[PDB]
RNA sequence: CCUCCUAAAGAGUAACGGAGGAGCACGAAGGUUGGCUAAUCCUGGUCGGACAUCAGGAGGUUAGUGCAAUGGCAUAAGCCA
RNA sequence: AGGGCUACACACGUGCUACAAUGGCGCAUACAAAGAGAAGCGACCUCGCGAGAGCAAGCGGACCUCAUAAAGUGCGUCGUAGUCCGGAUUGGAGUCUGCAACUCGACUCCAUGAAGUCGGAAUCGCUAGUAAUCGUGGAUCAGAAUGCCACGGUGAAUACGU
């Protein structure tokens, strides 16, 4: 890299709600808090009509 | 909508003919006049010919249909745009 | 470097074993992942293109190339010369933790995240996928956002195929639906 | 701040903030924050990180943003399919609950179209 | 005044013959050193569409040349510093 | 019997509701008049978030019921934003009347949260318990008022003059 000319550019914290805390390079300065991440949102874990209505709301 | 208590409407004429109907094969179109039955589960793969005023309109039901009054699928007016 | 090693010590083995090469040279590699913003709206605001190339400064950790019109193009009034976008070359350590932050970071905080495409390979073996918010990113924060700038992340691989391109990235747990 | 996928209005009182997600009104808001021990006149701001998770938590519970947004579409995709009246009415974007049309229906027709 | 053809494979060669251009521009668009390689299309990709920017591929100058045409031009005479 | 009178590029009349802070929301708490009721009005109690439901008194009534008036006042909050303004539209889930709520009912709950930031030319009502504003009742009626008819509450401005 060039010298004087890219962002800031070093060691953070990443937070998650989870238990999960990830260290990582980043320009954000301060420690991060995340509300979701690889290892809790529902899609990478796997946590992602008619007739049946008609009978249970008309039980004879 | 029909208070839950009392269940859903059919006319019984409409009752008496689709079971009928189920009971020998798939016959013709059920001619009915009763746009305000209740399309039952055991309508399903028949074709029911609802009145709009002038015609039977064929109504293949399928199990989307259920619980829905026979006249949501005969359009009682005829409308292709003003202009026109 | 975290994935850099998961790939030497883990993704290498899983490939070698699946595809049944013969030398570790074959398994496919990340060479390189480019960030890139078309900014067609800083002809009329060239500050505009200034902020969107402060996003991508931000979002990767590296000051980015302003790319400019390769042709004059009346439709989109665009003379030769001009400049329409800005990019990123990631490589090595800096392509590694971009990345990280990607998979694990960015990629859970898209809006309504169902998956993404495993139809966006270029034939080739190279993934290329759109981000509709630049808001994903942590380093941009929402208090201080302009405009809703999107980009466009290609992931370049040395892979022969889509079949072993999606392979490699599958092996990062990529999110594919 | 960032609560189902967005983010609450910091400076408001909880109770309005959380009716920024799609799929809180006031009174699910009222219930989110009762089953969360939190009084309805905090501001966002004045809260715990720890409060924002319970937050979070109770608001899980409730179909919000992106899957409210497509339980909606599917319900009108469905009537739209059926070729009901109902779904008919969506089609030609005129009102769908038996409202004139003689007259006024501009929230469904948009602005008046000269002939 | 310039380019092509008429012009008969050296030069030159007429007609109120057949077609086009010039009456400038550039202190870099000149010098040199170092580097670089086009058009076009296909596939993937936020907004983005026939066509912008990004990635890969095919192609191989079908590009480019400050302005006509011809002859040149990759060791580039083309493009960047 | 079923459909239509409820259509819908559009134009006009009469209204309702707003665009907010002289206001919205929450809690608390004052002060009316008029009227209706037997296939009717329906208390209390119990259940339901609610519309309601179950059970069941009283009343052909200055007796019982419909049936806390609301604006107001006190406290708190919102802080001028398309908002804690507005409440159209649509999705889902219900209730009741009624043989029957698809075309085409009213109402409830959850969600949604449009136009609208005071309205061009022009034009209407009103001289006092009036205008303005706030609620209440009745006829019609199984059900179905922002209309009609009626009732009180608060309560102005201005009229030189022809
Ligand atoms: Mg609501
Ligand atoms: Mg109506
Ligand atoms: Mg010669
Ligand atoms: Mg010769
Ligand atoms: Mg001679
Ligand atoms: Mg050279
Ligand atoms: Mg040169
Ligand atoms: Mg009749
Ligand atoms: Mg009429
Ligand atoms: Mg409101
Ligand atoms: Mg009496
Ligand atoms: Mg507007
Ligand atoms: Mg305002
Ligand atoms: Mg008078
Ligand atoms: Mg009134
Ligand atoms: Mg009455
Ligand atoms: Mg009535
Ligand atoms: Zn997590």
């Amino acid at each position: 890299m060039k010298k004087d000319i890219h962002p800031k550019y070093e060691e953070i914290t990443a937070s998650c709600s989870c238990g999960n805390v990830m260290k990582i390079r980043s320009t954000v300065g301060h420690d991060l808090n995340l509300d979701v991440c690889s290892k809790c949102h529902p899609f990478f874990t796997g946590k992602q009509g008619r007739v049946d209505r008609f009978n249970k709301r008309f039980n004879i | 909508p029909r208070s839950l208590k009392k269940g859903p409407f059919i006319d019984l004429h409409l009752l008496k003919k689709v079971e009928k109907a189920v009971e020998s094969g798939d016959k013709k179109p059920l001619r009915t006049w009763s746009r305000r039955s209740t399309i039952f589960p055991n309508m399903i793969g028949l074709t029911i010919a609802v009145h709009n005023g002038r015609q039977h309109v064929p109504v293949f039901v399928t199990d989307e249909m259920v619980g829905h009054k026979l006249g949501e699928f005969a359009p009682t007016r005829t409308y292709r745009g003003h202009a026109a | 470097a975290k994935l850099h090693d998961y790939y030497k010590d883990e993704v290498v083995k899983k490939l070698m074993t699946e595809f049944n090469y013969n030398s570790v040279m074959q398994v496919p590699r990340v060479e390189k992942i480019t960030l890139n913003m078309g900014v067609g709206e800083a002809i009329a605001d060239k500050k505009l293109l200034d902020n969107a190339a402060a996003d991508l400064a931000a979002i990767s950790g590296q000051k980015p190339l302003i790319t400019k019109a390769r042709k004059s193009v009346a439709g989109f009034k665009i003379r030769q010369g001009y400049p329409i976008g800005c990019k990123v070359t990631l490589r090595g350590e800096r392509m590694w933790e971009f990345f990280e932050r990607l998979i694990t970071i960015a990629v859970p905080r898209i809006r309504d995240f169902r998956g993404l495409s495993a139809k966006s390979f270029d034939g080739r073996g190279n993934y290329s996928m759109g981000v509709r918010e630049q808001i994903i990113f942590p380093e941009i924060d929402y208090d201080k956002v302009d405009r809703v700038r999107g980009l466009d992340i290609t992931i370049t691989t040395t892979a022969k195929s889509d079949e072993e391109g999606r392979a490699l990235l599958a092996a990062f747990d990529f999110p594919f639906r | 701040a960032r609560i189902a996928g967005i983010n609450i209005p910091d400076h408001k009182h909880a109770v309005i903030a959380l009716t920024s997600i799609y799929g809180v009104g006031k009174t699910r808001s009222k219930a989110i924050l009762a089953a969360a021990g939190i009084a309805e006149d905090v501001k966002i701001s004045e809260l715990s990180e720890g409060q924002i998770d319970t937050l979070r938590d109770e608001v899980a519970k409730f179909v919000v943003e992106g899957d409210l947004r497509r339980e909606i579409s599917m319900s009108i995709k469905r009537l739209m399919d059926l070729g009901c009246y109902r779904g008919l009415r969506h089609r030609r974007g005129l009102p769908v609950r038996g409202q004139r049309t003689k007259t006024n229906a501009r929230t469904r027709k948009g602005p008046r179209k000269p002939i």
